[PDB]
């Protein structure tokens, strides 16, 4: 009945950012995303100033489309 | 970036964030020593986004479509 | 502190923490016109405390083994 979107060791800030072992996520629309406890980083180290803000708003918008901007 | 102190002013009509970097030794992390702040800013429709920057921008490539639902 | 600006950067693993002393005055309390603003860093087991600075550091004398209870 919803749509779900599986984290396969990838989290929601990092699918937005764009990991490399995240890229299968790119312009995917959910309806419940599932993070796991395996998730991790491959990347470079990063720290959101308001983490749990910019999850929840991401969470809450609910979708990864992107449009490019030139 | 060629130039000793960086600064980001990424604003719009109805917000403005001025973020000066900050240069020092961290905990590496996959043989990195540096790190990078996450913000994020929301256009209205009729607003306009303005990006100041002297230097250490991680300059973004276009908008997340953020929208309302479940 | 030999200089006429510090910067303390005490930053972890998962976290950073970049303060900039404020020389100016302010009223005095029991004839001291200064401050010093008090920050906490709490390290957990597998993180490193990095405390990198060029002044105006309130340095620490351990850790104070935080838990929980009732
Ligand atoms: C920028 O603006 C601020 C305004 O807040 C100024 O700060 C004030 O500066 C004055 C002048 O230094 C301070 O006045 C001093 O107060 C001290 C504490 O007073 C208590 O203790 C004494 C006993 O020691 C009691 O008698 C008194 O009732 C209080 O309970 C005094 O000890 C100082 O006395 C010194 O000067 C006198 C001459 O006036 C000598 O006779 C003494 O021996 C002693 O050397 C002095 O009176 C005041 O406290 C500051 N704070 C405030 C909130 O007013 C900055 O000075 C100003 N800076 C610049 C650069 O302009
Ligand atoms: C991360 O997930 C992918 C597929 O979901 C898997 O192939 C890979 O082994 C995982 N990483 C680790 C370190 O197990």
């Amino acid at each position: 009945p919803h749509q779900i979107l599986d984290g396969e060791n990838c989290t929601l800030i990092d699918a937005l950012l764009g990991d490399p072992q995240c890229d299968g996520f790119q312009n995917k629309k959910w309806d419940l995303f599932v993070e796991r406890s395996k998730a991790y980083s491959n990347c470079y180290p990063y720290d959101v100033p308001d983490y749990a803000s910019l999850r929840s708003l991401v969470a809450s918008s609910g979708t990864l489309e992107f449009n490019n901007e030139s | 970036y060629a130039q000793s102190s960086g600064r980001i002013t990424v604003s719009t009509k109805r917000s403005q964030q001025a973020v000066i970097p900050n240069i020092g030794y961290r905990p590496r992390i996959r043989n990195i020593p540096s790190r990078i702040s996450i913000y994020w800013t929301i256009v209205k429709p009729g607003d306009i986004l303005l990006i100041n920057s002297t230097g250490n921008l991680i300059a973004p490539r276009g908008y997340f479509k953020i929208r309302s639902g479940k």
